[PDB]
RNA sequence: GAGUCU
């Protein structure tokens, strides 16, 4: 059975004819009366096998004492029905007929081998004309169309001077004729003389097909089928319905259509019938042929009975139900269940409830196996009815089975590895699986009537991976990021909060006792409150320099419930931790603190017992939810009239025709906005600090106690989002559209909704729940392209030996610092040796590991970036490094080799865009964008630092900035960056570049819904293409007479003024242009559309005047649903509509000629001193004005970039930041965390592929794409032995199309396109050797990768030696 | 003078799953959709309460 | 085709 690969190639007639054992010439099936197969019919015995096991039809030969006979009498071998589901048959096809893979699936195969029109092949197929094979006179041309009245022409005049002939045997003999070796020399030597794009990419893709043609030993003869090969019968089976109904497959049905037309045809040719009768036969035999093979491709498909189509051959290899998607990459499998879910609290966080009968039904085979060791059953049949009967013996042997050993449970949807966890089962009286409360988080399932899978890992090896990998208690941090997973919610959070908060005096206030038992002693014996402020005698461990721990004891003032709480605290951690009221955000950090300080096993039982006292103590609590809980503000309806009077002053000024229809749109959004703001601020003001208590002093003040509230504050559940809607104002409804109701709900859910607030509710409440329905699939689909991308990568080598790395600075965004250098930085090996300020003495060597500790001495010294080994710089050919990756998250140690990193980062980016997808759409209900960003504040004392500016002052006196792309930096004392802001265009500085500034300063401001255009130069406005009607409109008032002008775009604009540009000219007093300062350019600012002009021709105007304003509506709530398109464009590598242009060469720039106001650029560099020339589009503003010394890369026209032009100019590592980037800063604005790590994975299968540019010393020559492995491991003996240097170019690749490019075929007929891939791959006679993981999961062989690593590198060595 | 024509009833916006909500008026449109779906799905008991 | 968990 064992093998080393597969192979795909075209089927010969003959090769159809081997794996045939008897023709099928009847369309019969079976007798009607005696029900048994027909005489050469499609469920011949004769043919096919015996329907019995070792019994002839007749039944002359029964049983094994007729080995190998084959009956004299009906015909058929004595062996093992086996035979009739794997013997195959065929049928002699009286005329050819064409496959139509190799004709319909585009390229044409055929026709690109024939170079002849997929048009013109099929009028020969449907015998429409002739078509020429070989015109003996050249007067005739090869492959030249006659038309039936031009077929008559020749016939007259030439006769045997020409054979053109019409059918699928003008194709075949067309095809025979035809020669690979002379026509591939011919297409050789022509493309010398022209050499363009398109002809040399079609005809180097003939040369490519003609020579894998020869290579590959197939026939273009075989593109034609005369001989059709047939199914066995138990693979298309007819069996019988339980009733006397039958059933079939719809290919028996395809397969009978085909031979009755086949024998009908040697009817008529046998009747010498004329050649319009033959025609319509022959049409008819292509028809069935091709609905059999493929029925929905050539014409519309052929139905059955039912109205559907039949289903053919290529519908059961092909997409979703195809044996590949639902029968081979995944499976129905034994020893398996579900139920019902609910809680287990008692329970270990190693365990789960089990059902009695559930586990009795799974465990079948140990209990019979236990049964006769014991001595109580003789057989397995006496052990089946012993359980059948679940006798008292049984409930013991089973008990004893399942003591150590473990039981997998899944729950659907399975996103990310943690989908499945194992635990050892504990059999439970009730029919309900019992679930541990801290996994609930990895499965996302709560009890509300969840199902969760149960799986027996049989084998010995399976016990042993459930128990050392997927056990609950190994997996603990996630994945994706190095965080625990495995975190008390809901009750636990808020029991441990209620216990360690404090409160006035209490009872027992100002006490002292002895310890953390004589604070329990007070409280149980009822004494003390959990929150009386006390002082207690703590004794805290803490790590010394050595493994050993150290005790110290001290006077500690806590509230009692503290002191009760460090009862749990394992020794180790200092008491510091407990002495904070604790909420869901610290309890993950107590468990984070304890993993790295402490281990595994001490933070299971922590966790655990954080758990047991979370739930006990909540209980005792009696927290609880009451209408009075929910406070509204008393000044409420005060808010609403003022705010109502702000918004109704916008409205009475778009009756007078003021403020126009978009700008009141978000003028008014921004007053409701800041009103919400406004109510929920006095909700939570009057919430928070509401409780004023008198102490046993006179009269203070604490936090409230209202139950709602700790809910919120603890982090329970629910947030100050929820909270507003329950006791404030409900906010701005967003409509199905995205776009903001202008009306928001003023109400609140205590007070109710009215009949028209409800309804307006309903708008965002059905667009949510409809997102969790439909958009959820285009998110999951991203994880499955995901994963097939990343798929076969493992990590192979332990290091490398390179030396390189991507640079990463801390990711400082938006005053606030949003990642530090540490996070990012931590668990990676450091590229280059990274020492202190003073570069004077090493303080981090090379090839080595980023502990927290060593994360914290970067911030000591106040290391600012650091360049960091990633997986994108890794030179393994075969898989990755362990260096380069660095630490497993999921297990904050260094990754051992074997385990498959591809899959684990495609699952951590595909799982947050899809449950997110889910979650704030069911707990969805209102819109909260706040895009309101007028003014930046500064916060903190520092020098203004401008990049990628340039300003121009204005008549005011303020330096007003004309540069789309501005920073702003904040430089402290000793001159580094601490807050970043996006000073956009055409704002207004404070202070200019340089000057010191004061915390709590505007140092910027700005109109945020308008994108104004401000002038460089003072003078006149000239109106230019403003041709009216054409490109812009007009509308006028009243008495003098105010006018705006409203450029149209393409979309509002005729055919008149497509070509005419609309731009503001300026000029001076006597009409000449004004020339921008230093530049040979007239000033004129291109107006785009919808932009808005109030200044008409001929106004007076200086340098920062603002010439039109272009509109700015974007009132679109961002969710997953918005910025999910834009990760799958990056990871698909879409070029945008507006690339921006780069240099692509260092030198010495020199503007060119022009061609109607389009730009070109023939740049001369000072070494290169050949020139690079392109051309540039009339509209783009360029940021560079020409002859400077430009280099690799830089911004010459502003606007997005192409990730193909960074990777081209600018290196891997610029374009790996690129998508890490700006990805991440899409799932950062939704509070989702990924690392950086998991991002380069899949960017590192994205830049697989390199295009070859100089000659080889093998075949690569030129223009042939190959994989990056593959070149380097000819270029390691190209350096040492010599010869032809092959010179390259890395190329950058989309998700679909590298995982498609992968040389595994099995891997990309398992993906999408599996019409195309056979194909392909069928032509070219290739051979998947079977690499990857998805390879040996369809086989059902150990996967190369794991535990089974090990193995499969074992076997590689067996093939090797000898 | 204006006004033309009035709501006849208080209940008319919604089925009858939703009418027989109580305090309706206070509950989100997104779990008062699966409460009016799920009174559909609640099987009658031996005793009618 | 009517549902259940996401
Ligand atoms: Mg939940
Ligand atoms: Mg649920
Ligand atoms: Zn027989
Ligand atoms: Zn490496």
């Amino acid at each position: 059975e064992e093998f080393d690969a597969i192979k795909i190639a075209l089927a010969s007639p003959d090769m159809i004819r081997s794996w045939s054992f008897g023709e099928v010439k009847k369309p019969e099936t079976i007798n009607y009366r005696t029900f048994k197969p027909e005489r050469d019919g499609l469920f011949c015995a004769r043919i096919f096998g015996p329907v019995k096991d070792y019994e002839c039809l007749c039944g002359k030969y029964k049983r094994l004492k007729h080995r190998g006979v084959i009956c004299e009498k009906c015909g058929v071998e004595v062996t093992q029905t086996k035979v009739r589901r794997e013997r195959m048959g065929h049928i002699e096809l009286a005329s050819p007929t064409a496959h139509i893979w190799f004709l319909k699936s585009l390229p044409s195969r055929i026709g690109l081998l024939l170079d002849m029109p997929l048009r013109d092949i099929e009028r020969v197929l449907y015998f429409e004309s002739y078509v020429v094979i070989e015109g003996g006179m050249t007067n005739l041309e090869r492959q030249q169309i006659l038309t039936e009245e031009q077929y008559l022409d020749a016939l007259e005049e030439f006769g045997d001077e020409f054979d053109a002939k019409m059918g699928a045997e003008a194709i075949q003999a067309l095809l025979k004729s035809m020669d690979l070796e002379q026509e591939c020399e011919q297409l050789r030597e022509e493309l010398n003389e022209t050499n363009s794009e398109t002809k040399r990419k079609k005809l180097t893709k003939r040369i490519k097909l003609l020579e894998a043609f020869v290579q590959s030993g197939n026939k273009p003869e075989w593109m034609i089928l005369t001989v059709l090969p047939v199914l066995p019968p138990d693979l298309r089976p007819l069996v019988p319905l339980d009733g006397g109904r039958f059933a079939t497959s719809d290919l028996n049905d395809l397969y009978r259509r085909v031979i009755n037309r086949n024998n009908r045809l040697k009817r008529l040719l046998d009747l010498a019938a004329p050649d319009i009768i033959v025609r319509n036969e022959k049409r008819m035999l292509q028809e069935a042929v091709d609905a059999l093979l493929d029925n929905g491709r050539r014409g519309r498909a052929i139905t059955g009975s039912n109205k559907r189509p039949l289903k053919s051959l290529a519908d059961m290899i092909k997409g979703k139900q195809g044996r590949f998607r639902q029968n081979l990459l995944g499976k129905r499998v034994d020893y398996s269940g579900r139920s019902v879910i609910t809680v287990g609290p008692y329970l270990r966080l190693h365990q789960c409830g089990l059902p009695k009968k559930m586990a009795l039904e799974l465990f079948k085979p140990f209990i019979y196996g236990k049964l006769e060791l014991r001595g109580l059953a003789t057989t397995i049949k006496a052990a089946k009815k012993m359980v059948e009967r679940e006798e008292a013996v049984v409930w013991d042997i089973l008990d004893e089975v399942i003591r150590e050993h473990p039981v997998l449970l899944n729950r659907a949807p399975t996103l990310h590895r943690l989908g499945i966890q194992a635990f050892e089962p504990v059999l439970i009286e009730g029919k309900a699986i019992q679930l541990h409360p801290l996994v609930c988080a990895a499965y996302n399932a709560d009890f509300d009537g969840d199902q969760m899978a149960v799986h027996v890992p049989l084998t010995l090896e399976a016990q042993l991976e459930a128990r050392a990998l997927m056990m609950s208690t190994n997996n603990i941090l996630s994945p994706a990021n190095g965080e625990p997973i495995i975190v008390p919610s809901q009750d636990v959070v808020l029991g441990l909060y209620y216990m360690t908060r404090d409160c006035v005096n209490a009872k027992g206030e100002g006490m002292v006792l002895t310890g953390p038992k004589e604070a329990e002693r007070l409280y149980r014996s009822g004494l003390a409150s959990l929150h009386a402020r006390v002082k207690v005698r703590i004794t805290e461990y803490e790590k010394d320099a050595n493994g050993e721990l150290v005790a110290k004891t001290s006077l500690k003032d806590t509230t009692v419930g503290r002191a009760i709480l460090w009862m749990i605290v394992p020794k180790g951690l200092p008491y510091s931790i407990v002495n904070q009221a604790l909420g869901k955000k610290a309890i993950s950090k107590m468990l984070n603190t304890c993993y790295r300080i402490l281990g595994l096993k001490p933070t299971v039982i922590f966790a655990d017992q954080i758990m047991y006292t979370g739930f006990a103590y909540a209980a005792r609590s009696g927290a609880s939810v009451g209408i009075d809980d929910m406070v509204i503000p008393e000044k409420k309806h005060e808010i609403i009239s003022e705010a109502e009077a702000e918004v109704a002053e916008i409205q009475e000024q778009f009756q007078s025709g003021l403020v126009t229809a978009g700008e009141r749109y978000n003028k008014v959004i921004d007053i409701w906005a800041a009103a919400n703001d406004r109510v929920s601020k006095a909700m939570m003001d009057n919430l928070q600090t509401e409780t004023v208590i008198n102490r046993d002093g006179q009269e203070e003040k604490q936090v409230s106690f209202n139950s709602i509230y700790m809910m919120a504050d603890s982090g329970a559940r629910g947030s100050a989002a929820q909270i507003r809607q329950l006791a404030g104002m409900r906010g701005l409804m967003a409509k199905p559209d995205g776009s903001i109701i202008e009306t928001p709900i003023t109400a609140n859910f205590r007070e109710g909704l009215n009949v028209l607030q409800y309804f307006i509710s309903t708008h965002g409440a059905r667009k949510g729940l409809a997102d969790t329905a439909l958009k959820t699939a285009n998110s999951g689909y991203l994880t499955r392209r995901l994963v097939d991308v990343a798929q076969d990568l493992v990590v192979t080598e332990d290091d490398c030996g390179t030396h390189e790395g991507i640079m990463m600075t801390p990711v400082i965004e938006g005053g606030d610092v949003k990642e530090p250098l540490r996070d990012r930085v931590l668990g990676r090996v450091t590229a280059e040796d990274v020492l202190k300020p003073g570069t004077a003495d090493i303080l981090v060597p090379r090839n080595t590991l980023l502990h927290e500790q060593w994360c914290d001495l970067l911030e000591e010294n106040s290391v600012d970036a650091v360049k960091v080994r990633s997986v994108v710089s890794c030179d393994t050919d075969f898989g990755v490094c362990a260096h380069c990756y660095g630490r497993d998250l999921a297990r904050g140690h260094i990754i051992n080799k074997g385990e498959a990193i591809g899959v684990i980062a495609a699952q951590s980016i595909g799982e947050p865009g899809t449950q997110l997808t889910m979650r704030t759409f069911h707990i969805g209900g209102a819109a909260s964008r706040a895009a309101a960003e007028s003014s930046i504040q500064v916060k903190n004392k520092g020098s203004i630092k401008l990049s990628n500016v340039k300003s121009v002052v204005n008549s005011s006196g303020k330096l007003v900035i004309t540069s789309r792309n501005t920073e702003l930096k904040l430089i402290d004392e000793f001159g580094r960056t601490k807050e970043s802001y996006k000073v956009p265009y055409g704002a207004v500085l404070a202070k200019g570049d340089g000057e010191q500034v004061a915390g709590g300063e505007t140092v910027a401001n700005w109109d945020p819904h308008t994108m104004p255009v401000i002038t460089e130069v003072s003078g006149f406005v000239r109106f230019t293409d403003m041709i009216d009607g054409q490109t812009i409109t007009r509308q006028t008032d009243e008495l003098t007479g105010l006018s705006s002008l409203v450029v149209l775009d393409s979309a509002e604009r005729t055919a008149g003024g497509k070509d005419l540009r609309p731009a503001l000219k300026i000029v001076d007093a006597q009409g000449n242009d004004v020339l921008i300062p230093g530049t040979d350019m007239p000033a004129q600012y291109f107006l785009p559309g919808k932009a808005i002009v109030q200044l008409e021709d001929g106004v007076q105007i200086s340098s920062g005047d603002t010439l039109a304003r272009i509109p700015q509506e974007s009132g679109g709530t961002k969710d997953i649903t918005g910025g999910l398109p834009r990760v799958a464009d990056l990871f698909e590598a879409r070029r945008p509509k507006e690339p921006a242009i780069l240099a692509e060469i260092s030198g010495i720039v020199s503007f060119g000629k022009e061609t109607k106001g389009k730009r070109r650029l023939v740049i001369t560099p000072v070494d290169g001193s050949d020139p690079y020339e392109e051309m540039i589009p009339k509209w783009r503003q360029l940021n560079v004005f020409e002859g400077e010394r430009v280099e690799r890369g830089d911004v010459i026209s502003d606007g997005p970039e192409a990730p193909h032009d960074i990777l081209r100019l600018r290196g891997v590592h610029a374009v790996t930041r690129y998508i890490v980037n700006e990805v991440q800063d899409v799932y950062r604005l939704q509070g989702v965390k990924i690392n950086d790590k998991h991002i380069e994975v899949i960017v590192r299968q994205m830049l697989r592929k390199a295009t070859i540019v100089n000659a080889g010393s093998s075949d690569f020559l030129e223009g042939e794409q190959v994989e990056y492995s593959r070149v380097k491991i000819a270029n390691r003996e190209l350096e040492a032995n010599g010869k032809v240097g092959a010179t390259y170019s890395r190329d950058l690749l989309g998700i679909t199309k590298a995982s498609l490019a992968t040389e595994s075929f099995i891997s990309a007929a398992s993906f999408q396109e599996t019409t195309r891939v056979l194909t392909e791959a069928a032509v070219a006679g290739k051979r998947d050797e079977l690499r990857g993981l998805k390879e040996n999961v369809i086989v059902g062989r150990l996967i190369p990768a794991g535990t089974g690593y090990a193995y499969h590198q074992d076997r590689m060595r067996r093939r090797a030696a000898g | 003078d204006q006004v033309d024509y009035m709501d006849v009833s208080t209940q008319q916006v919604v089925s009858v799953g939703a009418s027989l909500i109580p305090f309706l008026e206070h509950d989100d449109a997104n779990r008062a959709l699966m409460g009016a779906n799920m009174q559909r799905q609640a099987v009658p008991t031996l005793r009618a309460d």
